[PDB]
RNA sequence: CACGGACCAAGGAGUCUAACGUCUAUGCGAGUGUUUGGGUGUAAAACCCAUACGCGUAAUGAAAGUGAACGUAGGUUGGGGCCUCGCAAGAGGUGCACAAUCGACCGAUCCUGAUGUCUUCGGAUGGAUUUGAGUAAGAGCAUAGCUGUUGGGACCCGAAAG
């Protein structure tokens, strides 16, 4: 045998295809494996790997996250690319004129964009507009803003939440939470 | 789907998944939250601190109907107007016809002050009001009129 | 019907937070006025 | 040896490696003395004010 | 008038027919376009010869 | 056994709960049996609502 | 707009008036949830059994 | 030179459920869940639906209660991608997610006590090596699956007893 430096036969921990059985998503991977292998542009490798991402790693990109991203210096005429869902927002009031490319728009977001002069295209009419990724701006949504991330790492003095079912002054406030009762963690 | 469970992959292997040295037995450690401060103590001191004690006064016969006050922020305030009408007041922005927004009929017991509203005069009817959520209304030419 | 759609503005000088704050303490010091009387 | 050996413990420590603590730029200021820490708050403020007008 | 359309809305309350993830289904017809084919490096050797 | 980082659960199944469980397979049958005994009642009282 | 389908007689000959294809016939034909929604709606007519 | 096994057939042991943790798929998306019920039916199917309610969108405090923008929702350092320049190396511009750090804002705690004052109410303002399961352009709800948890006969068989 050999003196094995590192572990043998280890899968690289990245998925190479979606877990889903969506046929209308499997055709988008048949489009972007062609692009990312036969185009030297690095935009297509990004959208290829982003189509495999699970729903937890693919958070919704609200329509204010988009409208903020065009307030960058010299980025109004870009086309925004979101490889998740694009949801509406009733907290913004003026929205610019841009074309957004996305998997799934909601009903409120698709109505808001086309009202404001923009348009909504899917990720296959983007490839005829930008095969190399001309003037795109890949936005992403917040990942650590879930419910399940407030509980990761719960130990003493960490600042994380407890996994709890019902709150109130009777549930998990007494000992270890104040110096009156015992100690304070 | 029992054909997908791991009992089906465990036929043949003695001690089906549960080890041979320490077997699978009926309740080692007690039943339930037994031993919370005797032997499972350093679980409850790390993962659920705040257990094992008594804090606060008591409320005999608490009714949750008194403590009904669902909040609303200012950034969601124009949603209470219907969408085919809410833009009409945004375009015209006329002070002699400020649109009445009733928060209580929509089901809210307080209007709070998170967010910025457009500078359109509206009048808002609400049971309870925070100091910023009136300050940002009256700066917009608005009126808070209390209700009930 | 509640208050009808889109009436006019009569902004008076007093505020609604000051009213709710004063009416609360007027409830809270109901009886100590009679002890002071 | 039914009482506290340390045999096999060095094997187990070196399987997942003995990790260095990931030194970052801008380390924390939770232990530094509060007199310096209060004035460093106002020092960075007027610096950004002067670079606002630049 | 049951499932709605783009002009007639549905007789089911709050319902619009689901929308596509991808606009067309012949992916090779969008491969063989003007914009894709004029923006790719050239092909070669479906199976390549065994050197050495 | 208190085991891992999990919620503290209240499950009130320490009594003889298997004697008293009322599964509603009747949900389909009682809807027919109330739509029957309404139209029986509606024809019994003639015109009245 | 939509493709025009042909209305057939009761005897077989194609009657002249044509019908526009509706909007449901261009809905996404996704056989991965038709599989999932079938195998939990095919369970909705079961009867209980026990010993 | 430990225990079980004379041989053969058939039977024979991690199941189901209530409530949940992580992960994954799907639907919709600041919403979501039709099915307690009503309508309908080719009849325990399917199909349609009004009010409420559940969870979520707001936290904090024992409680009375208060209740989230100084700033193109901030400053810095990293940051994929995109853009500009050059044949190109490289240089500059913008920098989503995320990771460090310094602030701001809401609540509690401690302090400061301005107009006015029912003559002690009111709590503006400015603070602090304090504090929170918080804010800072929402991310959830529902259904399904493996694995894990707790109560249940609970992987099957077994006490001396009560």
């Amino acid at each position: 045998g050999i003196d094995h430096t590192s572990k043998q036969h280890k899968r690289s921990g990245h998925r190479t295809a979606p877990k889903s059985d969506n046929v209308y998503l499997k055709l988008l991977v048949k489009l972007y494996t062609f692009l990312a292998r036969r185009t030297d542009a690095p935009f297509n490798k990004v959208v290829l790997k982003a189509l495999f991402l699970s729903k937890i790693n693919r958070p919704p990109v609200s329509v204010s996250r988009i409208a903020r991203a065009l307030k960058q210096e010299g980025a109004a005429n870009k086309t925004v690319v979101v490889v998740g869902t694009v949801t509406d927002d009733a907290r913004i009031f003026e929205f610019p004129k841009t074309t957004v490319a996305a998997l799934r728009f909601t009903a409120g977001a698709r109505a808001k964009i086309v009202k404001a002069g923009g348009e909504c295209i899917t990720l296959d009419q983007l490839a005829v507009r930008a095969p190399k990724g001309q003037n795109t701006l890949i936005l992403r949504g917040p990942r650590n803003s879930r419910e399940a991330v407030r509980h990761f790492g719960m130990g003493p003095h960490k600042g994380k939440a407890p996994r709890i079912l019902s709150t109130g002054r009777k549930f998990e406030r007494a000992r270890g939470r104040r110096r009156s009762k015992g100690f304070k963690v | 789907p029992s054909r997908f469970t791991k009992t089906r992959k465990h036929r043949g292997h003695v001690s089906a998944g549960k080890g041979r040295i320490g077997k699978h037995r009926k309740h080692p450690g007690g039943r339930g939250m037994a031993g919370g401060q005797h032997h499972h103590r350093i679980n409850m001191d790390k993962y659920h601190p705040g257990y094992f004690g008594k804090v606060g006064m008591r409320y005999f016969h608490k009714q949750q109907a008194h403590f009904w006050k669902p909040v609303l922020n200012l950034d969601k305030l124009w949603t209470l107007i219907p969408e085919d009408k809410r833009d009409q007041y945004l375009k015209s922005a006329s002070k002699e016809t400020a649109p009445v927004i009733d928060t209580l009929a929509a089901g809210y017991g307080k209007i709070l002050g998170k967010g910025r509203i457009p500078n359109v005069p509206v009048i808002v009817k609400a049971r309870f009001v925070s100091k910023l959520a009136e300050e940002k209304i009256r700066a917009a030419g608005g009126v808070v009129e209390l209700i009930a | 019907a509640t208050d009808v759609e889109a009436r006019a503005v009569q902004d008076n000088g007093e505020s609604a937070f000051r009213t709710l704050r004063l009416a609360r303490s007027e409830k809270k010091f109901r009886g100590i006025r009679e002890k002071r009387a | 040896s039914k009482n506290h050996t340390a045999h096999n413990q060095t094997r187990k420590a070196h399987r997942n490696g003995i990790k260095k603590p990931k030194t970052y730029k801008y380390p924390s200021l939770k232990g530094v003395d509060p007199k310096f820490r209060r004035n460093h708050k106002h020092a960075l403020h007027g610096t950004a004010k002067a670079l606002a007008a630049a | 008038q049951v499932w709605g359309s783009e002009t007639v809305a549905s007789s089911k309350v709050g319902y619009t027919l689901p929308s596509h993830i991808i606009s067309t289904s012949d992916v090779t017809r969008i491969i063989n376009s003007s914009e894709i084919q004029s923006a790719i490096r050239p092909a070669g050797q479906a199976t390549q010869k065994r050197t050495h | 056994a208190i085991s891992k980082n999990l919620p503290i659960l209240k499950n009130h199944f320490r009594k003889h709960w298997q004697e008293r469980v009322k599964v509603h397979f009747d949900q389909a049958g009682k809807k027919v049996s109330r739509r029957n005994a309404r139209a029986t009642r509606a024809a019994k009282i003639a015109p009245r609502p | 707009s939509r493709p025009q389908v042909t209305v057939h007689s009761l005897t077989g000959e194609a009657t002249a008036n044509a019908l526009p294809l509706p909007a449901v016939f261009s809905a996404p034909i996704r056989p991965d949830i038709v599989h999932t929604v079938f195998t939990s709606v095919n369970k909705n007519k079961r009867q209980a059994y026990a010993v």
